[PDB]
């Protein structure tokens, strides 16, 4: 994990597997991220470079913080960013990996 | 054996079909590049049961068609059997019509190519094969004779690859992290 | 690829696995005969996806005990990481306690003797094998990594074989056929 | 296939592979068997020798013409024997075919 805690635009996130939200779970993180957001660990964001050094930033965790974050129409969310490669990429997405630039 | 692995092109091959209008064409896989394509094995027209599971995704081909997925089925039977057991009512164990093209596999080579034949019996296994729209394989699934295979499962894994499929059309962020973006 | 075979003896291993009470035991797949086997490949321990399928298979361990069934989990990881990942709280992206075994493939021949090996990557795809009670083959799954397995259909196609195989305890039938069994007019 | 029609009993048949039974269709078979017994077809059933000469029947269609004829209480039902290898049975059955004897 790089060092500090970087607050991650929710736009430049890409997430690209399912997960099933609890809406409850949701609203309860919502509440507590208005009320005690250092009680809401941040997200770990895997940031991958692509052929022409291009950058993305992947999330494959924390489906009810980022979807409370999107309620709360947040422009960034804390993350620890992890550099990653595309090997590390291929592992998540098999044959659906695309071919970053 | 065979030549069927996951994440690598699909084998491809070309063979006679019997069409959903009823006529012979025949067919390669590479035909079908830009869709999803269900590519699924049965050991033989004309036994005693009756082909519930070729029945049931001929049935369901618009659920499919909705997901520009192909759905292709064959055995090692010719085309002009095929063909016959289509024209066959359903009260006589036969398929009737179909919405889906049947490959016919004589020689035996696409059955292996796809490591699904039984070579003492000389007929495939209950192998199916899900393929992307880049030809590139996705799934295997091979059942022992007795058993058939779900199109409710078979649906969910081709929904499945096709959800992360399309997260994969990507920019880049046009956003560095830096000093500038620890949070405060 | 590989020596799995449908209607031959599946192959098998002796690994080191860490067990539902947290010990560690050298297993093999004819330890279990006598039973029918779901023995599945996932590819790494410790990633950023929560291992959701694991969960879901030990979670509903209950189901494949009523249809005398023993799952199994296999990685590549040492069996020493499959014991932190379930010490591991699921808030953390851990797997939590486990009602199942979990096989350690760290010289990758399991996943290999199965063909599931993902060579350029040196992990397994996510292959998952239906063996009988007699250690024949009976069923091969194999999803590229994305998308996971379905605990729904795998119970199904378990009570599908062994409706059949039961199904196969028969006796000659007392009956022969002949001029007099000719159904009457 | 053997040339006329073979009242099998119910009993020795042997029906490995399940089948999902319509209650409206075995209803309205009962009713017909009962009326128009001729217009009902023989299933097909598959006589095979075991190893040491052993008889068996084997039953993989027909199931609402079987299902109708038990409910009818009825001791045979009219069928069109085939005679067929343990190879033959292979076919249906894979790695379920018993060792008949
Ligand atoms: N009100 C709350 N509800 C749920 N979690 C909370 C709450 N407040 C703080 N947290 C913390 O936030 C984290 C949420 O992690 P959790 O694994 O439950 O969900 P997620 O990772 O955001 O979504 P998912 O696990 O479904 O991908 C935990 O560290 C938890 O302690
Ligand atoms: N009342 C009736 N309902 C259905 N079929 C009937 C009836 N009377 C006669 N028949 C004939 O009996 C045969 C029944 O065949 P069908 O394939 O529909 O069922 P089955 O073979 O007994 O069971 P399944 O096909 O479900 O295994 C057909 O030839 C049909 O024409
Ligand atoms: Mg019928
Ligand atoms: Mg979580």
């Amino acid at each position: 994990r790089i060092a500090a805690v970087h607050c991650v635009p929710l736009s430049v996130l890409i997430r690209p597997l399912p997960s099933v939200l609890d809406p409850a779970k949701v609203q309860s993180l919502v509440d507590t991220i208005r009320e005690d957001p250092d009680s809401v660990p941040p997200i770990d964001v895997l940031w991958i470079k692509g052929a022409q050094g291009g950058d993305y930033f992947y999330s494959f965790g924390g489906a009810h913080r980022y979807a409370a974050y999107q309620q709360l129409q947040r422009e960034t969310i804390p993350a620890k960013l992890v550099q990653s490669t595309l090997s590390d990429l291929r592992v998540y997405l098999g044959a659906s990996t695309p071919d970053l630039q | 054996s065979g030549n069927a692995k996951i994440g690598h092109p699909a084998p491809n091959f070309k063979a006679t079909a019997v069409m959903p209008d009823g006529q012979f064409k025949d067919i390669s896989l590479s035909d079908y590049k830009g869709k999803y394509v269900v590519f699924f094995f049965y050991p033989l027209d004309f036994t005693f049961v009756d082909p519930t599971e070729i029945i049931a995704f001929s049935d369901r081909a618009e659920e499919f068609k909705k997901l520009n997925s192909q759905v292709i089925g064959a055995s090692v039977d010719s085309h002009f059997e095929h063909l016959e057991w289509v024209n066959t009512p359903k009260k006589q164990g036969g398929l009737g019509p179909m919405n889906i093209p049947l490959v016919s596999d004589p020689k035996r080579t696409i059955a292996q190519d796809y490591g699904v034949l039984k070579a003492d019996e000389g007929i495939s296994f209950r192998g199916l094969f899900i393929i992307d729209d880049k030809g590139i394989l996705r799934q295997i699934t091979v059942n022992d004779l007795p058993v058939g295979r779900s199109v409710d499962e078979t649906l969910r894994l081709v929904q499945a690859f096709q959800f992360t499929d399309k997260h994969g059309e990507v920019s880049p962020a046009g956003w560095k992290p830096g000093s500038d973006t620890i949070c405060p």
